């Protein structure tokens, strides 16, 4: 099964014509990734304090090597 | 010596033209112009023309003189021969100098000298107007006039303008 | 028409600055004729007084001439006031 | 006094110059979800100080230049300019009261194109040369709709004073009558001072962007220097010319807080949209200016010299 | 007075700047190195969008006194000549757009 | 968290808002505690130099009033 | 007021703006340039520390070389290192530039980048993770700060 990703015919009536029209003049979705990025600027920030704090690992983590003893 | 800006400034303005007009790389003759539009518009201001003078910094060094740098980028210099650094530019800067020395010399000390014109050397400020207390500036009233005393101005400057921009297309077509 | 509205309806759709632009300029040609203020402009700028208002020598015979500022007499700016 | 006035100036221009580097470094940091500087000082506050230091006393680059003279030129140009810039805008009261203030900056600015044309002289590099051509052709397109603007905006305030567009604004932000001449305003002086989106001088385009590529260039401080000087300068002249402060003549730090407020916001917006959008193509922002800003702001200059002689709403001459 | 003091001030430091930004470097004595007109070919496109700049920057200079003509007893023919000089530069916009003068396509 | 952006906006703001306040403070201390005189056309500076003779003192903003006045 | 405290405090303020503001000039060869890229990202924001992500070569101060060196490729890097303003500085990342790592004995690979430039850190790993890279790019900004070229200088 496929699906298209790009074969949508836009509308030509005014309606449809006159809202790209806003689009193209008013600059709506150039104002839209705006508020995208002015939405993470309030988010928390993901960064850990380094090296106060440390990423997670799990016990099967490979690092410096090391010989035993029984 | 405050007295004498405007005198000064032309004395500076006669050697940025004696630098370019020697004609070193066109790199630094551009210089010289630009130095000496300057210094021209500054002449031009202590007389009270403000409008009249900025112009010349819009039109002729922020539009002129940027497209003539522009162009000799591209289609002259890329890097320059060392100012005075070849014997006709050299002497003719001496020249040029040695003139201007003498024509200030001259004029200062017997303040007055005579070359084609007879010139003064009293200083500039002794001719100027002793009435003034209007509430406008008579330059812009001038040019702002030109729309409505200078009609048939406007047409002529109108189509030379736009006659220049399809003489250049035609120009530099090659074809 | 119909031909003309489709026209308008292609250029909207693919060139709408430039609609925009010979719309607004087409109203800044037509409106100036079609506006009755614009004569309160020429009033206005007729009004503003950049020069000293020389005297008349009164001779006699001019009625219509203000002897005094506050007199009755000479162009009003009553108009001004409530515009 | 006068020269206090200067020194007044001058100084926290420097200043904000420099921790404005560090506001963009946080705030395109917190729309990335991350922090940006906050190790050297509390809130990374010196970490403006430590860059200073490390450029000046870096190591002078090679190779070296075509023509000594425009090497040094050009650096001077810049950061004199930028500096001149400041001196007659109104916050409230200008250092220079000049009757044709307006016509000044325009004139000043014209100016700034000469330190790219020199530097891209001095590079003594053929690919240095030809980027240093693209940013001059982008800089003078977008020099004449901002003229043309200014122009229309004008026939509403009357004069050139820049302090009688306080007077111009006094009920009213010209923002309402002019969204659109502010909208074509705003994004030309984003493409002047060439920033992003327009940012090509720093893009992937142009023939000396390549990383192994060397040309005599420098320093790098002073230029960065005066070019975010310009940043912040023109976003004070947005406020001014399109959200005029209300001044009170008895307390007049109130106009200057408010109008610092919306200088600091409008600066904001410029890291805010360098954050928000990937980078035009240089004929594509080519392009945007002649043929959809110049077409549309001719006809907004025919619209507002018709508009206030149709409504009998010419300004005053003084 | 003060503009030349505040020109004189701004250019003034911009230049010892300039010359301790090319000093102070030289403090660290760093060792030394020892490893390092014509067409260029310039476009006639880049040319010309320089001239276009010229010839309408030219046309701008006309319109500037435009805030001082509004002030004129004579508004009809101010406007009438206004609106003249915007739309010949406009009319030049119209014939370079249309004979591909602002095309970047070789 | 966004709120740490503040202390160099903050640290901006005080530059930025120091030439206004400076020139505003410097000009009344210069002129007698008013502000500066503004002459952009001769009529006004044909009065402020009228008011520098007025003043006796050689500064136009040095004013006389009725107490002049006999 | 001797010469030594001046010189001394003097060599702590130098040393403290250039460890402070160090610009990295990645040089992304290979798989090694993924982790360098995942400590700029969010969770380790390398500018955090005043390190500036993408630095151009003409003001960087360290170069990172992240990747296997090729023969083909080793004068290009080499050329790049001798542009870079001094003070540089050397980080080996990764196994393959710091010896050959997995491909050591091949015909076409330089066996450490340190045969060709000088290297001032080693990190280990392949990859090293992003936090292992983070910690050695600390381990330099420690020793930028033991450096004493004030005091030499004034000891000459
Ligand atoms: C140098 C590199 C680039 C920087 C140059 C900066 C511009 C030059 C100064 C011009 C200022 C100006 O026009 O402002 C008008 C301004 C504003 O004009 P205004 O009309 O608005 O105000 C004047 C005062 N009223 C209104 C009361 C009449 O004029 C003044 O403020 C007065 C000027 C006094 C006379 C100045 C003399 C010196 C002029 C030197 C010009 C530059 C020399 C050349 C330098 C080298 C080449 C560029
Ligand atoms: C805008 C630029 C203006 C021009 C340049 C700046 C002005 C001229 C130079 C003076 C500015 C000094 C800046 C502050 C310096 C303090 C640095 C600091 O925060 O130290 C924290 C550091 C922090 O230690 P750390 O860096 O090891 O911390 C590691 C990170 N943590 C802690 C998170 C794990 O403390 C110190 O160790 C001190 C370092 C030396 C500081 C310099 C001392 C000498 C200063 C006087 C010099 C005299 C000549 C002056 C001329
Ligand atoms: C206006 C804003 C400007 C922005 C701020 C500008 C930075 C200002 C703060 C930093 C100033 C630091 C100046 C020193 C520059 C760095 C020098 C350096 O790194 O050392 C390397 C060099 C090391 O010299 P060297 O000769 O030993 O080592 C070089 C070795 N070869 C040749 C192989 C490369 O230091 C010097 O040369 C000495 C510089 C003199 C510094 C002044 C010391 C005064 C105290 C001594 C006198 C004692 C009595 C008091
Ligand atoms: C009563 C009648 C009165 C008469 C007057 C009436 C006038 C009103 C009607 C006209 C409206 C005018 C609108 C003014 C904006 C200019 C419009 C414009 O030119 O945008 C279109 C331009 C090209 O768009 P594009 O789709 O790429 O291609 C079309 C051409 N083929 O594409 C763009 O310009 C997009 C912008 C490019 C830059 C993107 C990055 C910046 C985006 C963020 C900006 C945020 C908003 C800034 C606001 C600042 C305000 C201080
Ligand atoms: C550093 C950060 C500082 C900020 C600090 C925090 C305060 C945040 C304030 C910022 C406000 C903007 C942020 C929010 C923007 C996001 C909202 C949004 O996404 O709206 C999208 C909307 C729909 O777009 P679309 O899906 O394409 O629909 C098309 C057909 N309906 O699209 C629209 O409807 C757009 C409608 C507006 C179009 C206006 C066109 C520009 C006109 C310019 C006027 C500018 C006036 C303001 C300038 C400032 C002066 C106050
Ligand atoms: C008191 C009022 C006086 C008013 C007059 C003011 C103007 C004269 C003052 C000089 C001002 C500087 C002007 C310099 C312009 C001349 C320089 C020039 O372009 O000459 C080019 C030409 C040499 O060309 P080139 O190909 O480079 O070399 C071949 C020679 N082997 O040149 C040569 O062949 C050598 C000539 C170099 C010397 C130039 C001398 C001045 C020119 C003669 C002017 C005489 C009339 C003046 C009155
Ligand atoms: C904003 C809505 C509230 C209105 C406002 O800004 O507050 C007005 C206040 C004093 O008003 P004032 O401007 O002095 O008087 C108007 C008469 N001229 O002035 C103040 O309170 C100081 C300003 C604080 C409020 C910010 C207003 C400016 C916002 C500019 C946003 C820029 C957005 C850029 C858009 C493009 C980027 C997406
Ligand atoms: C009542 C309703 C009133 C509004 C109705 C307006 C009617 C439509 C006006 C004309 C629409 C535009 C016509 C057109 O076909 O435009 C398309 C074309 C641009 O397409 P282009 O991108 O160059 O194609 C190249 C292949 N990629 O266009 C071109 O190629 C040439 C277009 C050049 C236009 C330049 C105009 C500059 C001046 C802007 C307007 C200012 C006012 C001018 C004076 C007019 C006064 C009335
Ligand atoms: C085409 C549409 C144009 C419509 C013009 C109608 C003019 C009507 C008129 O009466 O003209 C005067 C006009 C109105 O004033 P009015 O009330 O009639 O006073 C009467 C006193 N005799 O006076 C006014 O109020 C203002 C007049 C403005 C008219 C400007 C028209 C544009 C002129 C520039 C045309 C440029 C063409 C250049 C093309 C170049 C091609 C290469
Ligand atoms: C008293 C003040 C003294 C002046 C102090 C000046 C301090 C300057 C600190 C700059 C801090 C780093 O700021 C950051 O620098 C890099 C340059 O490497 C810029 O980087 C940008 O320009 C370079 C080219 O020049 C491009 O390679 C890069 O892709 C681009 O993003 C960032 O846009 C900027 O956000
Ligand atoms: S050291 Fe490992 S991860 Fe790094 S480039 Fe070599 S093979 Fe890839």
């Amino acid at each position: 099964t496929y699906k298209y990703v790009n074969l949508r015919e836009p509308s030509m009536d005014m309606k449809s014509v006159t809202d790209r029209a806003a689009q193209t003049l008013l600059w709506t979705e150039l104002i839209r990734g705006l508020g995208m990025t002015l939405s993470y600027l309030f988010r928390e920030p993901a960064t850990i304090n380094y090296p106060f704090e440390k990423g997670p690992l799990s016990p099967r983590f490979r690092g410096e090597h090391a010989l035993r003893r029984y | 010596m405050m007295l004498y800006i405007v005198f000064i400034l032309s004395v500076i303005f006669v050697m940025g033209f004696v630098g370019f007009s020697s004609k070193p790389s066109p790199i630094y003759g551009g210089l010289g112009l630009i130095v000496s539009g300057g210094v021209g518009c500054g002449i031009v201001l202590n007389f009270g023309g403000s409008f009249l003078g900025l112009m010349v910094f819009l039109i002729y060094l922020g539009g002129m003189m940027v497209v003539f740098g522009y162009t000799t980028a591209m289609a002259t210099e890329q890097y320059p021969e060392i100012w005075l650094s070849n014997k006709a530019v050299l002497g003719a800067f001496v020249t040029g100098l040695l003139m201007e020395f003498f024509m200030v010399y001259y004029v200062l000390k017997d303040k007055e000298v005579e070359v084609v014109f007879e010139f003064n050397g009293l200083g500039d400020w002794v001719i100027y107007d002793t009435g003034d207390s209007g509430f406008f500036s008579e330059e812009a009233m001038g040019i702002a006039a030109l729309y409505s005393y200078g009609t048939w101005l406007v047409i002529v400057t109108g189509w030379s303008l736009l006659i220049g921009v399809v003489v250049i297309m035609e120009i530099t077509r090659g074809n | 028409a119909e031909r003309v509205a489709a026209f308008l309806k292609n250029v909207w759709a693919k060139e709408p600055v430039l609609v925009a632009s010979f719309a607004i300029a087409g109203l800044a040609v037509i409106l100036p004729t079609l506006s009755p203020y614009t004569k309160y402009s020429l009033m206005i700028n007729r009004a503003t007084p950049y020069n000293y208002p020389v005297p008349l020598r009164d001779d006699g015979n001019m009625p219509d001439v203000p002897s005094h500022p506050q007199d009755p007499q000479g162009p009003s700016l009553e108009w001004l006031k409530r515009l | 006094m006068f020269m206090i006035n200067i020194l007044m100036l001058i100084i926290p221009i420097l200043l904000a110059v420099a921790f404005l580097t560090l506001v963009e470094r946080k705030v395109l940091g917190y729309m990335q979800l991350r922090k940006g500087p906050n190790v050297v000082g509390p809130y990374g506050l010196l970490q403006p100080i430590a860059d200073a230091i490390k450029l000046f006393i870096k190591e002078p680059l090679r190779p070296a230049t075509s023509s000594a003279s425009m090497f040094i030129l050009a650096p001077i140009m810049a950061l004199g300019l930028a500096l001149t810039m400041w001196i007659p805008l109104p916050m409230p009261y200008p250092l220079i009261n000049m009757n044709l203030g307006v016509l000044f900056m325009l004139a000043m600015s014209s100016l700034a194109v000469y330190s790219i044309l020199w530097s891209g002289w001095a590079s003594n590099s053929k690919y240095a040369l030809i980027g240093a051509l693209r940013a001059v052709a982008q800089t003078i397109s977008y020099e004449v709709t901002l003229a043309i603007i200014l122009l229309s905006v004008l026939l509403m305030s009357g004069s050139f004073t820049l302090s009688t567009l306080i007077t111009t604004q006094e009920q009213m932000w010209l923002i309402l009558p002019a969204w659109p001449l502010a909208m074509m305003w705003f994004i030309s002086t984003l493409a002047e001072t060439n920033r992003a989106p327009f940012d090509l001088t720093e893009g992937e385009s142009e023939l000396v962007s390549g990383f192994n590529v060397e040309y005599a260039a420098g320093p790098f401080a002073l230029f960065f220097m005066a070019e975010y000087a310009n940043i912040i300068m023109m976003n004070i002249f947005t406020a001014i010319l399109f959200l005029g402060t209300s001044h009170n003549p008895h307390m007049p730090e109130l106009y200057t807080i408010n109008f610092t407020i919306k200088s600091l916001l409008l600066t904001m917006s410029f890291l805010w949209i360098r954050a928000s959008y990937p980078r035009f193509r240089y004929d594509q922002l080519m392009h945007l200016l002649w043929k959809n800003f110049l077409p549309l702001t001719l006809a907004l200059c025919m619209w507002h010299v018709s508009l206030p002689i149709l409504t009998s709403g010419i300004p005053p001459q003084t | 007075m003060n503009l030349m003091l505040a020109l004189l001030t701004n250019f003034t430091l911009a230049t010892l700047l300039v010359i301790i930004a090319f000093w102070l470097p030289q403090l660290n004595v760093y060792s030394e190195k020892t490893s390092p007109s014509a067409r260029l070919p310039f476009s006639m496109k880049f040319f010309l969008v320089a001239i276009t700049f010229l010839l309408f920057d030219l046309e701008i200079a006309l319109l500037l006194p435009l805030p001082w003509a509004s002030q004129t007893a004579n508004l009809n023919t101010m406007l009438t000549m206004a609106l003249f000089l915007i739309i010949l530069l406009a009319v030049s916009l119209a014939y370079e757009w249309t004979q591909k003068g602002l095309e970047w396509t070789e | 968290m966004w709120f740490e952006v503040l202390p160099g906006i903050a640290v901006m703001g005080v530059c930025l808002f120091i030439p206004g306040m400076a020139t505003a403070r410097i000009h009344r201390f210069s002129n007698g505690g008013k502000e500066k005189r503004v002459a952009h056309y001769p009529y006004q500076w044909y009065l402020m130099e009228r008011d520098r003779r007025v003043s006796g003192v050689n500064r136009s903003y040095v004013s006389k009033g009725l107490e002049n006045i006999d | 007021s001797r010469g030594e405290y001046v010189v001394a405090k003097l060599d702590d303020l130098i040393n403290w703006a250039r460890r402070s503001s160090l610009w990295p000039m990645t040089f992304g060869l290979a798989c090694c340039a993924v982790e360098m890229m995942h400590m700029a990202a969010p969770r380790y924001d390398m500018d955090r520390f005043g390190v500036v992500f993408r630095a151009s070569p003409r003001q960087s101060d360290v170069m990172i070389v992240a990747g296997t060196l090729t023969n083909k490729m080793a004068p290009a890097l080499r050329k790049v290192y001798d542009q870079m303003p001094e003070p540089r500085y050397v980080v080996s990342m990764g196994s393959c530039a710091n010896g050959g790592g997995y491909y050591h004995y091949s015909y076409s690979v330089v066996r450490g980048c340190d045969r060709i430039v000088p290297v001032d850190i080693y990190v280990p790993g392949c990859p090293p993770t992003a936090e292992a890279l983070l910690y050695g790019i600390l381990q330099l900004q420690k020793k930028i700060k033991r450096e004493k070229r004030l005091r030499i200088w004034y000891r000459r």
